[PDB]
C-alpha cells in the first residue's frame, strides 16, 4: 500500500499476501475485449509468483511455449480482430500448506465446437487445420490424404485463405492454394505465419512430451476429422429405410476408415441406423436396427466429428498436464482467460454463450468487487453507508431459467418432431411475458434491425447493450446427439493411439438393467450451463483479482490513442454503474 | 416424477417409463384359471396365473385374453393384469408416476370413462392422459401428415392425419386383423391332419403366425408357381415334437387381408379401404397424403407386406402421382415410442388430465 | 423519406415503394381460420394465416377475401392484412413512409375516411393520400384523355377523362366481373 506505483506486478504481489493473511486461495480473473494482452500479461504474473514468493515450478518455459500451441487448436479469425481464442481456458497453478509451488494444470471451458461444422464466411475454423493443409510436406500430404480447403466439407465455408508472409506465400507449392488463394492470395498480419506456427507448433510438441511418429498420429485425427465431414449423405428404401451414402462418397469413406482405424462396413451401418434391442425388455430378445433420416445422418456425423475433437483437445491438455504435475496441496492461484462481450454485427448462438457468461460474470461483480469492498469501506474505521448496485438477475433468470427460460424452449425443440428455428423464435416471445430485457427485431428504432422479420431473430438488452441473435440454424447448432453404436466403434477403435484418446471418467464399466439409455440428445446449451455453473462454484468459493485490458486501437499499432475506439471498449464491459456505487460519501 | 407409458395393445401389453430407450416390460396378456386337478396337493397354487407364467402353464390353465375387439372381458382381470405388471415386474410406486395408457379411435364409450375412473380410484395415480395408439405412431415415425395403420390383434384402424389436424370423416375401423388372421391360420392348418382345438393350442398357432407365414408375389401368379412343391413346402418342428410341412397356406393364411371373402365379411381389404379414404379427403389435401402412407403394429410384420400393397395401392391410385409406403424397422414397438416421445414432451405434459380436475369431474367430460 | 404505393388491390393486393420498378408483394389477399381438430403436440400454429402462407395451407382452412364487393369486410382483416405486409414483407418503418392507398369511384363512404383514420392511428403513418384505381392508370398509359377500366375481383369501373378533367356525367360502375366470373 502506496510503495507501489500502477502495474501489472503491483496486482501479483498483492494476491499472494492474501494467501498468507486469510489463507485462502485466489482466482486471478483477466477480463477485456479479445486480443488485448490478456494472456501476454498472463506470462509476466506467472514469471513474477515464481520469483518474488514462489521457490520456483519444475521449469518454467513449457507453460509459455505450450499456450501458443494449444491456441491453434482453440484460435480462430473474428470480424472484430484477426488472432481471436474460441475456449475459455482456466490455468489452476497449485500451491500447499506451507505455500510451495507444486505444479500446475490448464484446462477449457466453452469449446467452441459449431466452429467445427459452419465458419461463417469471413471467419476461419480452427487454426491447426490451416496449419496442416500449408505446412504440411508432399511426401506426408499424400500419406494422410490432403488437399486444399475446396475439397473439405468442414472447409468450403467462411476464409479458405493462410496466413502468410510475402516470403512465406511462394514457399507454400502451388498445390496447396484454393480458388480463394488464386483470387486473392494470403490473409496478411505481421506476427500470425500459418507456415511459421506449424514450425513452433511441432517444436513445442517435442517440448512437451510427444515423439515425431506420436505427433503423426495426432495429425491421422486431425485429417480423420477432415475425411469424416466429406461424408455426403442420401435417401433411402422401396418400403422407407432412412439413410444411404453418395456413390463418390465411397473413395471419401475409405481414406476416412484408413486413417481413423474403424471398419468401413460397421461404419455405413451405424450412420444410417439407430440400433436397439428388445433383449432387455423381455427374458429372451434381439438386436435391430432402425434407419435414421438423412438431416439426422449428417448431424450424427457432425456430431461425431465434434466428439473425436472434444477428447483430441483434452488428450493434448493431459499431456500438457503431465509435464508439470502437482503434488500435495491446499492453496492454488488460478488464472483466468476468456472474451468479454465478443458482439458482431450478425449474431448467433456462440455469441448468446458468450454473453450469457458476461451476465454471470457482471452479477459476480456486482457481489465480489462492489458488494464486499463496500463492506470494507464500512468496517474499516470509516464506516461508511451503502450504494445498490443496478441489479441484472432477472436477465439471467430468462436466459437460463428451468421450464420458462430461452435453453428450455430451445431444448424442447429439438426433441419435438419435424423441429423449427421459425417455431422456436415465435416459441419464445410466445413463452415470454413481453418484459424489458427481451423484444421483438420490430420493436427496435434501428436500421440494422429494420431488415429481420420477427420469426427470424431476437433482440436480448444485456447490460452491456441490446444485442439482437438471428436465430438461422439456432436448432441446428444445439444438437449433438451421439448414437450408441457409435459410441462402440469410436471409442473401441482398433488402433490404439485412438483408443487411448478415451479414458476415466469418461470411460466406465456398465452391466445389463443398469436401468435406462441415457443421455440421448445430451444437448449443447445445458451441457455449456452444467460446466459454467460448475465453474461458478468454483469461483463464488475461491479469492480473486482483477485485471482488464484495454486495446488502444483495433489495428495493434504502436502509439496511435482512438478516442472512439477505446471507449467503446470502456463502454461494453461495464464501467460507468460500478464507478457510481464506489463513489458515495466520500 | 417421469411419467409411464403403458400401451393397452391385446398382445403384448407394453409397459415402460417415458423415454429415452425400449419398453421395460413387454408380455403375453392371459389370464387362467387351472382347469384341471391338481392332484399333487401342495398347495400354494395361484387362483389367477397371468402371462408370462400362463405362457409357460400351457394346457393346465384355459386362456382368457383381456381385452375381445377393444373392449374388455371383464375389469376384474384388466385390473389383475395392471396390478401383477406393475407390482411384480416394473416395481413402480403408484403415487409417484403421472400414468399413459391407450385405446383404439372409435372404440365405444363408456371404456375409456370406467377406465379412467377405475385406475384413479384403484391405482391412485396423479394424473393420467389416454392417447389413440394411432396418432402415438405419427411421433414416432416423425413426420407430419399421413395415413396411419395401426395393426394388432384382434382390431386394425385407418386414420388419416393431416398438417398436423385431425379429418372426422375419414376414419375407417376394420375388424379384419389379427385374431382373424389367427383363426383363419387355426381353419387351414385343421386342412394337414393336426388340430389345435384348445385355448393353450391356440398359442401354438401364434408362434406359426410369427415364423413360418409369407405373403404372395401376387395371389394370381403365386397360385401358379403353388403347383411346384419344393419352394412351397416348408418343414416346421412344433413343441411336441411333430413336424408339420404346410403348402399353399403358407400364403393363403396372410393373402386373407387383400379381399377377405375367406373371412366372409362383404367390405374390401386394406388395398380399397385406403383408396376409399383417400377419395374421402378434401379434394386439395390429397396430392401429400400420397407418399405418407404408414403402416405400423406388430401384424404388419409378414414378409411381403409392404411391397404387395404398395404395388396394388399405386396401380388405384392417380398416375403420375408418387405412392412411397412408409413400413420401417421396430414396428411392433413404435405405438410405445411415440408415447414416449409424447410424455416426454413440454408444454404437453400439461394437457394431462390432473387429480384436481378428475376429483371435479369423476367419470365426465373425458374430452 | 421515400413514398410507399400500396394498392388496395381486389384480388392480389400489390406492394412497393415508389420510383421506379415493379412492386416488391404480391400474394393472393386471403386470411384463414383452422377448419379442423389439431391433434398433434403441435402448438404454435397460426389462428389467422394471412397470404402467401395460407395458400400453402389450402383445405385445412376456410379462405376468406378480405374485400367483397369493393368494400372491406371489417377492419379486423384489413388490419391484419396491412400489418403482415408491412412487418414480414416489405419490412419498412412506421413513421418513414408517406403512404398511398387506393379505392373505387362510387365506392360508399365512409369505407375511405374510417379506413384513412384507422390507418393513421394504428399504424402513424406521417403523410396519406388516396387515389382511385381509373386515375392511376393515367400515369401508366401516358395519355391525358379516354375511357379508364380498372376491373378486378369483384368490381369493375368505367371512367372517362379529358385533358385532365373528370366527367361526373359519364361514370359507370358494372357489378360484372370478376368474383361472379
Ligand atoms: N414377425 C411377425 N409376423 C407376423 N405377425 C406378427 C409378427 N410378430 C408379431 N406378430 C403379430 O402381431 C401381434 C402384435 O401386434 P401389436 O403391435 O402388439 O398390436 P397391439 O399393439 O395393438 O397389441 C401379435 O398378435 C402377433 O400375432
Ligand atoms: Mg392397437
Ligand atoms: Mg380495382
Amino acid at each position: 500500500l502506496g510503495t507501489m506505483p500502477p502495474h501489472v506486478f503491483a496486482i501479483a504481489d498483492k494476491a499472494f499476501r492474501d494467501m498468507k493473511v486469510l489463507k485462502l486461495s485466489q482466482s486471478i480473473i483477466v477480463s477485456g475485449e479479445s486480443g488485448a494482452g490478456k494472456t501476454e500479461n498472463t506470462k509476466f504474473v506467472l514469471r513474477y509468483l515464481t520469483e518474488s514468493y514462489g521457490t520456483g515450478q519444475d521449469i518454467d518455459d513449457r507453460i509459455v511455449e505450450a499456450n501458443p500451441l494449444l491456441e491453434a487448436f482453440g484460435n480462430a479469425k473474428t470480424v472484430r480482430n484477426n488472432n481471436s481464442s474460441r475456449f475459455g481456458k482456466f490455468v489452476e497453478i497449485h500451491f500447499n500448506e506451507k505455500s510451495s509451488v507444486v505444479g500446475g494444470f490448464v484446462s477449457h471451458y466453452l469449446l467452441e465446437k459449431s466452429r467445427i461444422c459452419v465458419q461463417g464466411k469471413e471467419e476461419r475454423n480452427y487454426h491447426i487445420f490451416y496449419r496442416l493443409c500449408a505446412g504440411a510436406s508432399e511426401d506426408i500430404r499424400e500419406r494422410l490424404h490432403l488437399s486444399s480447403p475446396d475439397n473439405f466439407r468442414y472447409l468450403n465455408r467462411g476464409c479458405t485463405r493462410y496466413f502468410a508472409n510475402k516470403e512465406t506465400d511462394k514457399q507454400i507449392l502451388q498445390n496447396r492454394k484454393s480458388p480463394e488463394y488464386l483470387k486473392a492470395g494470403s490473409l496478411k498480419d505481421p506476427l500470425l505465419d500459418d507456415h511459421g506456427d506449424f514450425i513452433r507448433m511441432c517444436t513445442a510438441m517435442k517440448k512437451i512430451g510427444l515423439d515425431d511418429e506420436e505427433k503423426l498420429d495426432l495429425f491421422r485425427v486431425v485429417a480423420g476429422v477432415l475425411h469424416l465431414g466429406n461424408i455426403d449423405f442420401e435417401e433411402a428404401g422401396s418400403t422407407s429405410g432412412g439413410c444411404n451414402l453418395k456413390n463418390k462418397s465411397t473413395q471419401a469413406l475409405e481414406y476416412c476408415a484408413e486413417l481413423l482405424g474403424l471398419d468401413q462396413d460397421d461404419l455405413r451401418v451405424s450412420l444410417t441406423t439407430r440400433v436397439m434391442l428388445t433383449t432387455a425388455g423381455g427374458a429372451k430378445g434381439t438386436v435391430i436396427k432402425v434407419p435414421l433420416k438423412v438431416e439426422q445422418a449428417n448431424n450424427a456425423r457432425d456430431a461425431l466429428a465434434k466428439t473425436v475433437y472434444s477428447h483430441l483437445f483434452d488428450h493434448v491438455v493431459n499431456r500438457v498436464n503431465q509435464c508439470f504435475p502437482f503434488e500435495t496441496s491446499s492453496y492454488f492461484i488460478g488464472v483466468l482467460d476468456i472474451a468479454g462481450f465478443e458482439y458482431f454485427e450478425h449474431n448467433s448462438f456462440e455469441q448468446f454463450c458468450i454473453n450469457y457468461c458476461n451476465e454471470k460474470l457482471q452479477q459476480f461483480f456486482n457481489e465480489r468487487i462492489l458488494k464486499e469492498e463496500q463492506e470494507l469501506y464500512q468496517k474499516e474505521g470509516l464506516g461508511v453507508n451503502e450504494v445498490h448496485y443496478v441489479d441484472n438477475q432477472d436477465c439471467i433468470d430468462l436466459i437460463e431459467a428451468r421450464l420458462v427460460g430461452i435453453l428450455d424452449i430451445l431444448d424442447e425443440e429439438n426433441r419435438l418432431p419435424q423441429p423449427s428455428d421459425q417455431h422456436f423464435t415465435s416459441a419464445v416471445h410466445q413463452k415470454h411475458k413481453d418484459h424489458f430485457r427481451l423484444s421483438i427485431p420490430r420493436k427496435s428504432k434501428l436500421a440494422i434491425h429494420r431488415n429481420i422479420r420477427d420469426d427470424e431473430g431476437f433482440i436480448i438488452r444485456h447490460f452491456a447493450g441490446a444485442v439482437c441473435y438471428e436465430t438461422t440454424q439456432f436448432v441446428e447448432k444445439n444438437n449433438d446427439a451421439l448414437h450408441m453404436s457409435l459410441e462402440s466403434l469410436i471409442c473401441e477403435s482398433r488402433d490404439k493411439f485412438i483408443r487411448e484418446l478415451f479414458e476415466s471418467s469418461t470411460n466406465n464399466n456398465k452391466d445389463t438393467k443398469q436401468k435406462a439409455g441415457k443421455l440421448s440428445f445430451i444437448s449443447v446449451g445445458n451441457k455449456f450451463k452444467t460446466q459454467l455453473n460448475l465453474l461458478l462454484d468454483k469461483l463464488r468459493s475461491t479469492g480473486a483479482s482483477f485485471i482488464r485490458c484495454i486495446k488502444p486501437n483495433l489495428k495493434m499499432t504502436s502509439h496511435h490513442f482512438e478516442g472512439a475506439q477505446i471507449l467503446s471498449q470502456l463502454q461494453c464491459s461495464g464501467m460507468v454503474s460500478v464507478l457510481d456505487l464506489m463513489q458515495g460519501g466520500f | 416424477t417421469t411419467a409411464l407409458v403403458c400401451d393397452n395393445g391385446s398382445g403384448l401389453v407394453k409397459a415402460g417409463f417415458a423415454g429415452d430407450d425400449a419398453p421395460r416390460a413387454v408380455f403375453p396378456s392371459i389370464v387362467g384359471r387351472p382347469r384341471h386337478q391338481g392332484v399333487m396337493v401342495g398347495m400354494g397354487q395361484k387362483d389367477s396365473y397371468v402371462g408370462d407364467e400362463a405362457q409357460s402353464k400351457r394346457g393346465i390353465l384355459t386362456l382368457k385374453y383381456p381385452i375381445e375387439h377393444g373392449i374388455i372381458t371383464n375389469w376384474d382381470d384388466m385390473e389383475k393384469i395392471w396390478h401383477h405388471t406393475f407390482y411384480n415386474e416394473l416395481r413402480v410406486a403408484p403415487e409417484e408416476h403421472p400414468t399413459l395408457l391407450t385405446e383404439a379411435p372409435l372404440n365405444p364409450k363408456a371404456n375409456r370413462e370406467k377406465m379412467t375412473q377405475i385406475m384413479f380410484e384403484t391405482f391412485n395415480v396423479p394424473a393420467m392422459y389416454v392417447a389413440i395408439q394411432a396418432v402415438l405412431s405419427l411421433y414416432a415415425s416423425g413426420r407430419t401428415t399421413g395415413i396411419v395403420l395401426d395393426s394388432g390383434d384382434g382390431v386394425t384402424h385407418n386414420v388419416p392425419i393431416y398438417e398436423g389436424y385431425a379429418l372426422p370423416h375419414a376414419i375407417m375401423r376394420l375388424d379384419l386383423a389379427g385374431r382373424d388372421l389367427t383363426d383363419y391360420l387355426m381353419k387351414i392348418l385343421t386342412e394337414r391332419g393336426y388340430s389345435f382345438v384348445t385355448t393353450a393350442e391356440r398359442e401354438i398357432v401364434r408362434d406359426i403366425k410369427e415364423k413360418l407365414c409369407y405373403v404372395a408375389l401376387d395371389f394370381e401368379n403365386e397360385m401358379a408357381t403353388a403347383a411346384s412343391s419344393s419352394s412351397l413346402e416348408k418343414s416346421y418342428e412344433l413343441p411336441d415334437g411333430q413336424v408339420i410341412t404346410i403348402g399353399n397356406e403358407r400364403f393363403r393364411c396372410p393373402e386373407t387381408l387383400f379381399q377377405p371373402s375367406f373371412i366372409g365379411m362383404e367390405s374390401a381389404g386394406i388395398h380399397e379401404t385406403t383408396y376409399n379414404s383417400i377419395m374421402k379427403c378434401d379434394i386439395d389435401i390429397r396430392k401429400d397424403l400420397y407418399a405418407n402412407n404408414v403402416m405400423s403394429g406388430g401384424t404388419t410384420m409378414y414378409p411381403g407386406i409392404a411391397d404387395r400393397m404398395q404395388k396394388e395401392i399405386t396401380a388405384l391410385a392417380p398416375s403420375t402421382m408418387k405412392i412411397k409406403i412408409i413400413a420401417p424397422p421396430e414396428r411392433k414397438y413404435s405405438v410405445w415410442i411415440g408415447g414416449s416421445i409424447l410424455a416426454s414432451l413440454s408444454t404437453f405434459q400439461q394437457m394431462w388430465i390432473t387429480k384436481q380436475e378428475y376429483d371435479e369431474a369423476g367419470p365426465s367430460i373425458v374430452h
